[PDB]
């Protein structure tokens, strides 16, 4: 017959919301943290 | 992420149909391909065949191509294998596995099923015979004692023993199943418990012969002749 | 704006323009009505120079 090549990108079954400037909410593959909210609990 | 639950009868009459199902949890069944894989204990394992988890377009190993028939369901997030005219040798452990979408590619069997034992029922199915084993002077180490619980006369395999329903785990050793001259299967799951606790607690070995649905929280006690 | 055999006409879209205005409306809200409360400042005018 005739061949078809078709491009694309990966996704994740489970993602996380992220705040941007374009859209206050969006879903991306892998998130991280920029705020350490937790302590060991001793000096 | 992705987990699988293997299901089916671990026993089957000779020259009969094998029916198995495995579960999916997380991801979308439509977005991958899935195969099965066979392994008798302590030998080489083998790829059975795969299907379009999206469409249903399939392949099988040439050896089992006629014998093995694999299936899927979009509805229930499940998929099946149907094997006809089974051999006595075909007795093995099975798996459900995630395969890559590409018909030819690498990274095959990225994720595996928990593993379900499948034994052909050569002899009649029967209930476990739970044999307690009292610790003696000659079965106690300085720091430990040897409480035993033999599951004999049980057919077919396996039989999984819980100790205090899995309350104690330290030095609990399930000894492998034994073919006796009886032609019957048996094993003990030995428990090592400190010597200080001797003559104090009456421990329980709990039998989980899953196909027979048997629960035997049988105790081990010292008796005098 | 088309130019066909029949004549010359225009038709508006709703789909793309709705997504347009939508994204603008958010940008308003993310910058409108949002506020901080300040309850006791220090004095900001000085009648005398201490
Ligand atoms: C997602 O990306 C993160 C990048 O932060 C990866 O996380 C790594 O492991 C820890 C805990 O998540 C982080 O503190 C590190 O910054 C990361 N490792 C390094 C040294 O780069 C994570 O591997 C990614 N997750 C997946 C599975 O995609
Ligand atoms: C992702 O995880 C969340 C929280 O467990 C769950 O509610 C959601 O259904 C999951 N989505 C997928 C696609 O697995």
């Amino acid at each position: 017959s005739t061949a078809t090549l078709c491009l694309g990108h990966h996704a994740v079954p489970n993602g996380t919301i992220v705040k941007t400037i374009t859209n206050d909410q969006i879903e991306v593959t892998n998130a991280t943290e920029l705020v350490q909210n937790s302590s060991i609990g001793e000096i | 992420q992705v987990q699988l639950q293997e299901s089916g009868p671990g026993l089957v009459k000779p020259s009969e149909t094998l029916s198995l199902t495995c579960a999916v949890s997380g991801g979308t069944f439509s977005a991958y391909y899935w195969g099965w894989i066979r392994q008798p204990p302590g030998k080489g394992l083998e790829w059975i065949g795969s299907i379009s988890g999206g469409s249903g377009s399939t392949d099988y190993s040439p050896s089992l191509k006629s014998r093995a028939t694999i299936s899927r369901d979009t509805s229930k997030n499940q998929f099946s294998l149907k094997l006809t005219s089974v051999t006595a040798a075909d007795t093995a452990v099975y798996y459900c596995v995630r395969k890559y979408w590409g018909d030819y590619y690498a990274n095959w069997f990225d994720v595996w099923g928990p593993g379900v034992l499948v034994t052909v029922s050569s002899a009649s199915t029967k209930g476990p015979s739970v044999f307690p084993l009292a610790p003696c002077s000659r079965s106690t180490s300085e720091s430990t004692a040897a409480l035993g619980c033999l599951v004999k006369d049980y057919f077919p395999e396996p039989v999984t023993v819980s100790w205090n329903s899995g309350s104690l785990t330290s030095g609990v050793h399930t000894f492998p199943a034994v073919l006796q001259s009886s032609g019957l299967y048996s094993l003990s799951s030995v428990v090592t418990v400190p010597s200080s606790s001797l003559g104090t607690q009456t421990y329980v070995c709990n039998v989980n012969h899953k196909p027979s649905n048997t629960k035997v929280d049988k105790r081990v006690e010292i008796k005098t002749c | 704006r088309h130019q066909n055999s029949e004549g010359r006409g225009q038709a508006a879209d709703l789909k793309s323009t709705q997504a347009a205005i939508d994204q603008i409306n958010g940008k308003l809200n993310r910058l409108i009505g949002k506020t901080n409360e300040k309850f006791h400042q220090i004095e900001k005018e000085f009648s005398e120079v201490e």
